[PDB]
């Protein structure tokens, strides 16, 4: 369960601050 | 003597190494200081079990797991799960000693040592008030702030209201000061005051009061951004003198009551709102309880003169010539010289680090820059070359991590790149080269590459010391283009989405377009770029303003041509996702309508979910605050419970699997739901 194929690791199309816990 | 009326001391006191030495040991009051101390204890034995993780130590550290670590230092490691839990509760004892003021000295080291190993065991938890919370401790080791109210003076006499020397007050004074003026001249960025950083915060309902008077845009721009600049520049002046103290204290005790409920940031404001009465002062607990009625004036201690003390230099006119300043006088003037001086300096060295220097400056946690800086992500790619047989595969983005913060520096993503490589033998995959493709963009500007796609990581070179070369340029003459991706992204859809992307010369972008994703075009803002589809095998230019329509379920390529980078944008629409909706609406008016004279199913729950949401905001607050209250109980029990469970397991040893299971189930029954 630690393997995409290539139709899933090829989809580029499917806010973060470091202060908050 | 005005100026010695305004700063306290006069310009002669500053002549002489003796002088100072001799002011800066001034015999002070000690109320306000041990109030501080009872409220910073307080509020680290409130924060040891839900913000440094206590509650989910067995997650994070449990035994014979595969994880990746991010430690300042390769050669510090975690100790086993029961040495983690004897570590936290040595913490947790100290803070207690120090809120308390009991074994005042032993309980600051018990609290600082721990603390500050746990920092350093991870730099993927690194924020300012953690930061914060170490140099307070810290400072707080070398002071007395054990002469009022506490369980040592009531113990012993000799340490019951008596004196302080003045540099306790002006450390603690000079390190708020310098956490204020440095966060506003962090602020004095363009992306801050340009009001790029919070820009959709004003859509708030505590900001109500101000939109009487302003429009939404004003108040983003005026409230939010000029106003957070000029409070943080401003604070430390209007605190430290006496005719606008008032004032300040409103001003500053609004800015983090607001703060407090706009953001999730742990125990900070409070710690704030209780460093503000330390510009008052030293007298004000008296004064506060003298004021209080003559009823409740005879419970409390009694006052009195405070003591003399050893650890402050008397000078008198009448009361003899003075003492020679000892070790612990000069002790004492040198370090508030130099830690003051440090700190100044500190968050203005990241150009000796250069190692750690991406688009952003240094390591996140000491420089306090807060909120400046936004990321957002597109997508993440990490593909393995096996060297044995050639063959390549592809891993999912952060299998063996427990944080996201690796996408956005270099040394972290080395050190993810070297446990990778020492785990992925254990799968079957000889010696691999690791390759990582990241798209990120920074407070709404193109989406680009962080890193180089064509470099193996594991083999890369990296020092503390030397600029990266495998991190690519922020492309800082794109940014004036946000006014038009703003306008365009506005003048759109309800059902169309759009991505925009900036490529550098020599790459290429490689795309599959999902079986879903119907109707997809892309159109071309600047430079040139060349589409190849996989399947027909069929190269087509591009020109600055065109649009192409590319199928679905396939590959296809884009090659950026230009010399200069180039700009594009992505059109797209979920045609499935738009006919279930249709349908969906259509078959629920169809329904209705009979009625009236699992399609179905998933509309019911969303709408069972608006009604949940609906009615928990009809719902009075005091539910609500019950239910938080059973939460946090919850943590606090669990945590004291598997606590005492691997104390018993140090102390006497394992007793049995059945047992072990049987309180550990026992630790997780939600007392009240
Ligand atoms: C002039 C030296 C700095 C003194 C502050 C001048 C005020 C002008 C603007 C500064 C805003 C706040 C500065 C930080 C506050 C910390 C210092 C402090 O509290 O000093 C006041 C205090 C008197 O307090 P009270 O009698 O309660 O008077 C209160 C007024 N109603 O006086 C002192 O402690 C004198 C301290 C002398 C300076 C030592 C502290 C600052 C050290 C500078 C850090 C840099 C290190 C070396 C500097 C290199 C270049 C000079
Ligand atoms: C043997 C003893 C047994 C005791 C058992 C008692 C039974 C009752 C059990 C009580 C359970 C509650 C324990 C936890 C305390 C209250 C809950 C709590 O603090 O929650 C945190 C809550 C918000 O957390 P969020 O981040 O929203 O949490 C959600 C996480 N996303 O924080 C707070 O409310 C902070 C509360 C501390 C306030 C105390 C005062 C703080 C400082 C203000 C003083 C101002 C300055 C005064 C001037 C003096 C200056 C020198
Ligand atoms: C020292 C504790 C400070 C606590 C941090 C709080 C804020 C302090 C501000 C400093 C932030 C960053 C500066 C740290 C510099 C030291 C880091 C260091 O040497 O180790 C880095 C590196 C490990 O790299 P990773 O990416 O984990 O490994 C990649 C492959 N897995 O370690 C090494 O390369 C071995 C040691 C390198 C040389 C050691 C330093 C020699 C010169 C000493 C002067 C520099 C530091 C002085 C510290 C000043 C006080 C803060
Ligand atoms: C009848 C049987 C089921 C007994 C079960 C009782 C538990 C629900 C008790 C036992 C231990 C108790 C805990 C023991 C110690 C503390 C520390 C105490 O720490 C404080 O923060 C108080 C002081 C402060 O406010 O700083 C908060 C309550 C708490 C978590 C207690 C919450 C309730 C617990 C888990
Ligand atoms: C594919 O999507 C595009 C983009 O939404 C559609 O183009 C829109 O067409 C409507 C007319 O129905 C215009 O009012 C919009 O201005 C157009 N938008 C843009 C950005 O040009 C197009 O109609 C869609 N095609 C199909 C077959 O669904
Ligand atoms: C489509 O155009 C590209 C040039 O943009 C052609 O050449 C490729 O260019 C990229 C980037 O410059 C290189 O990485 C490739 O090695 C080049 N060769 C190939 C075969 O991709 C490309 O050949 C063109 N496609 C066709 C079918 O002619
Ligand atoms: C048992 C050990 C590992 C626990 C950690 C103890 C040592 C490493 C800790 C305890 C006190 C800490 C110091 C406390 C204050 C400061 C000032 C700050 O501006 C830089 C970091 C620095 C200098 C810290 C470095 C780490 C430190 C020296
Ligand atoms: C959204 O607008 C802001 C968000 C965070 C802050 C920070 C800040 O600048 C600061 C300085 C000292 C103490 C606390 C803080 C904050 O909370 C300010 C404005
Ligand atoms: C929206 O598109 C994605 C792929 O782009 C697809 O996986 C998803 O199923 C679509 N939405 C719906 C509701 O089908």
């Amino acid at each position: 369960a630690n393997f995409l194929s290539k139709q899933q690791a090829s989809q580029v199309l499917v806010n973060s601050l470091l202060e908050e816990t | 003597s005005r100026i010695g009326k305004l700063l306290g001391f006069e310009w002669t006191d500053l002549s002489s190494w003796r002088r100072l030495v001799t002011l800066l040991n001034r015999p002070t009051d000690p109320a306000s200081l041990a109030v501080f101390r009872f409220l910073f204890g307080f509020l680290m034995v409130l924060d040891i079990p839900q913000e440094r993780g206590l509650s989910s130590l067995d997650r994070k550290y449990l035994d014979g797991l595969d994880v990746c670590r991010f430690p300042l230092l390769d050669a510090l490691r975690p100790l086993p799960l029961d040495w983690m839990y004897l570590v936290y509760t040595i913490m947790f004892l100290g803070a207690l000693g120090m809120m308390l003021g009991l074994c005042y000295r032993i309980s600051c080291v018990l609290f600082l040592l721990p603390y500050w190993y746990v920092f350093l065991l991870d730099k993927t938890s690194w924020n300012n008030h953690s930061y914060l919370y170490g140099l307070l401790a810290f400072q707080l080791t070398f002071m007395d702030a054990n002469h009022y109210w506490s369980v040592d003076g009531l113990l012993n006499a000799h340490r019951r209201n008596a004196h302080v020397p003045l540099w306790n007050y002006a450390v603690l004074r000079g390190q708020i000061f310098i956490v204020y003026f440095i966060a506003g001249v962090k602020k004095l960025d363009a992306d801050w005051v340009e009001g790029y950083s919070m820009e959709y915060l004003s859509r708030h309902w505590l900001f109500s009061p101000f939109k009487l008077l302003l429009s939404e845009e004003l108040t983003s721009l005026l409230v939010v951004h000029w106003g957070g600049l000029l409070l943080d520049l401003s604070a430390g002046f209007l605190l430290f003198f006496d005719v606008s103290r008032s004032i300040g204290l409103f001003f500053v005790s609004y800015f983090h009551c607001m703060n407090s409920q706009l953001f999730s940031i742990g125990m900070f404001s409070y710690v704030m709102l209780a460093s503000s009465p330390l510009f008052c002062s030293p007298e004000w607990p008296r004064k506060l309880v003298s004021y209080c009625p003559r009823r409740l004036q005879q419970l409390l201690p009694l006052k009195a003169a405070p003591q003399p003390s050893v650890s402050c230099v008397y000078k008198r006119s009448r009361g003899k010539s003075g003492q020679k300043p000892g070790l612990r006088h000069q002790l004492g003037a040198a370090f508030t010289l130099l830690y003051l001086l440090e700190q100044l300096f500190l968050p203005y060295s990241h150009f000796l680090t250069q190692g750690y220097n991406n688009w952003t400056n240094g390591l996140y946690g000491y420089s306090w820059d807060m909120m400046v800086h936004s990321r957002s992500h597109q997508h993440v790619k990490i593909t393995y070359r096996d060297g044995r047989t050639g063959e390549l595969g592809y891993l999912n983005p952060g299998v063996f991590t427990q944080s996201r913060r690796w996408k956005d520096h270099a040394d972290m993503l080395k050190q993810y790149a070297t446990c990778l490589s020492r785990l992925l033998p254990k799968y079957n995959v000889t010696e691999p080269q690791i390759y990582f493709d990241i798209w990120v963009s920074i407070n709404d500007r193109f989406q680009q590459r962080i890193f180089d796609p064509r470099v193996d990581i594991v083999q890369a070179a990296w020092s503390p010391f030397q600029r990266t070369s495998w991190v690519q340029p922020l492309l800082m003459d794109l940014s004036p283009w946000r006014a038009k991706l703003q306008e365009i992204k506005s003048s759109l859809d309800n059902h169309t989405e759009v991505v925009f992307i900036a490529d550098f010369p020599g790459l290429h972008l490689e795309n599959f377009v999902s079986e879903d994703l119907g109707n997809t075009s892309i159109q071309l803002l600047q430079g040139e770029v060349t589409v190849e589809l996989v399947a027909e095998q069929k190269n087509q230019t591009l020109r600055e303003g065109e649009k192409m329509q590319l199928p679905a379920g396939e590959y296809h390529k884009v090659y950026t041509t230009s010399p200069s980078p180039s700009c594009y944008m992505y059109v797209y629409v979920n045609t499935t996702e738009l006919a279930l909706e249709q349908d969906l609406a259509y078959l629920q008016e169809l329904k209705e309508k009979v009625e009236n004279g699992p399609l179905v199913q998933t509309f019911l729950r969303r709408q069972q979910r608006l009604q949940e949401i609906e009615r928990r905001r009809n719902t009075p607050f005091h539910e609500r605050f019950f239910r938080f209250l059973l939460r946090k109980l919850y943590v606090f029990r669990r945590s004291f419970l598997m606590t005492c469970i691997s104390l018993r397991n140090l102390i006497l040893g394992r007793p049995s699997l059945e047992q072990l299971a049987q309180e550990v189930t026992y630790a997780n029954l939600r007392p009240f739901e």
